[PDB]
């Protein structure tokens, strides 16, 4: 009655922590794929971004190497 | 007579925010009230 | 004594490790903080990049298309 | 005679992806299974 | 035997679901370190193209304002 | 007279780092110390 009771005590408080523990797991695993999904999707935007900038970059030396022969040339003569 | 250019148009190129204020604010409050899950034995 | 005793042993660990748990959730809750803010900073970064960058290769393309009809009409007379 | 213009090569820049699936996972896993951890006091 | 076994219900459960608590938390300390990693990396990355990126338009800058100038001289005379 | 090109100074943007490995380190330490929090019933 009493130190049965303090059984029942100890059962109360154990399963109710349990269901806030199981809360915190679920929620923290959410968390983890929502911060997963952004990292990756933000790692692609960068290196699409590289991807591009690198042909861009090709493009325009190229074409101001061109420029630059094509003046001396008309400068020379 | 020079082509254009023609540069690729990289303003199309987005990187994205996360949201998880509503997960990290449940943990601190979880942790809280994991103090009423206390036993007093008496 | 004996098995009133083995309700307080129960008791103690059960109290000293909810305290530990609410820490690792505090822990937990404080890195994925850190992590969000620093997710978010850096893709503002690369959004701002993007935007200055889509700026200035606007500017380079017209310059280049310029001087392409200019050095054109040049070498033409 | 002009120098060739010679812009930097940034091809070799590269994000990671990371994968915490197996962790996401195994945390949903874990909680699962805190029921059987669960008192049936009888 | 009865109120005695009660006492051994309690700790089997208890005992298990802290070894469930414990890979958790290493679990979550795991996620969390392959996060910092790649959220490091890419800042290190992004970091590293801004670099990479204010040289070449510096570079550019510089090549286009001589173009315009020295085109401007040859369609002056 | 051709203006100056004038392109936008980007070398101000920056991408910053994070330091959780106190937390990380901790979360580590914290499941280390559940070990005497475990009960032998006699």
């Amino acid at each position: 009655n009493v130190l049965y009771e303090n059984q029942k005590q100890i059962a109360n408080q154990f399963n109710k922590a349990i269901s806030q523990i199981q809360e915190s797991l679920t929620t923290t695993s959410t968390a983890l794929g929502k911060l997963q999904d952004v990292v990756n999707q933000n790692a692609q935007a960068l290196n699409t971004l590289v991807k591009q900038l690198s042909s861009n970059f090709g493009a325009i030396s190229s074409v101001l190497n061109d420029i630059l022969s094509r003046l001396d040339k008309v400068e020379a003569e | 007579t020079s082509p254009d250019v023609d540069l690729g148009d990289i303003s199309g190129i987005n990187a994205s925010v996360v949201n998880i204020q509503k997960e990290i604010d449940r943990l601190n409050e979880v942790a809280k009230n994991l103090n009423e899950s206390l036993i007093d034995l008496q």
